[PDB]
């Protein structure tokens, strides 16, 4: 946003946002994934508790 | 004569038919360069303005 | 590699690429759009 | 597709295509995670009864 201006810059913030926007998707997935392995220690626990 | 560039005569093309064919069918127009848009259908659509 | 040759008036050698439309794309000569090709062109005007 | 001609819709259609399978993706992980969490609940229901 220094170097150009917004009918170029628009296709560099979309490759930046495509690639950021599937970082997260990633971690948030991965974060799911790995919240239903605690739940799952979580039930366990409460049922040795 | 057509308007100076710094004082664009705009009209409104408006209540009217037209087809953009005899339009793109002129040997005149070295540039027709069209946006948001394709010569071959413009004869499809229809505009509010 | 079949060689396709003709000619067109100066600045219409814009129409010959593929996809694009008018005169020569429409009623003449297409390229697909797919083209998988090399477009030549150079002045006449001092032969035809 | 009433807009465009083929050669440049295929661009638009690409990024539609992009984002709508993306939404598609994230629907379907996020059942298959969820879905999980049903079975385990699924078998824990099974043991209780
Ligand atoms: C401007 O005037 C010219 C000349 O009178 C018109 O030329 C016609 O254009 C159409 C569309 O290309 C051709 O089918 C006709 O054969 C042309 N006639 C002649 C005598 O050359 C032109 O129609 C006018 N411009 C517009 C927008 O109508």
């Amino acid at each position: 946003l220094s170097r150009l201006d917004k009918v170029e810059a628009e296709v560099q913030i979309d490759r930046l946002i495509t690639g950021r926007l599937q970082s997260l998707q990633t971690y948030v997935t991965q974060q799911l994934i790995r919240a239903a392995e605690i739940r799952a220690s979580a039930n366990l626990a409460a049922t040795k508790m | 004569r057509f308007a100076s560039v710094y004082a664009w005569n705009r009209k409104r093309i408006s209540n009217c038919v037209a087809d953009y064919s005899v339009l793109y069918n002129s040997a005149s127009f070295s540039t027709f360069k069209c946006y948001g848009v394709s010569p071959t259908k413009l004869n499809d659509l229809c505009f509010t303005n | 590699v079949y060689a396709d040759s003709f000619v067109i008036r100066g600045d219409e050698v814009r129409q010959i690429a593929p996809g694009q439309t008018g005169k020569i794309a429409d009623y003449n000569y297409k390229l697909p759009d797919d083209f998988t090709g090399c477009v030549i062109a150079w002045n006449s005007n001092n032969l035809d």
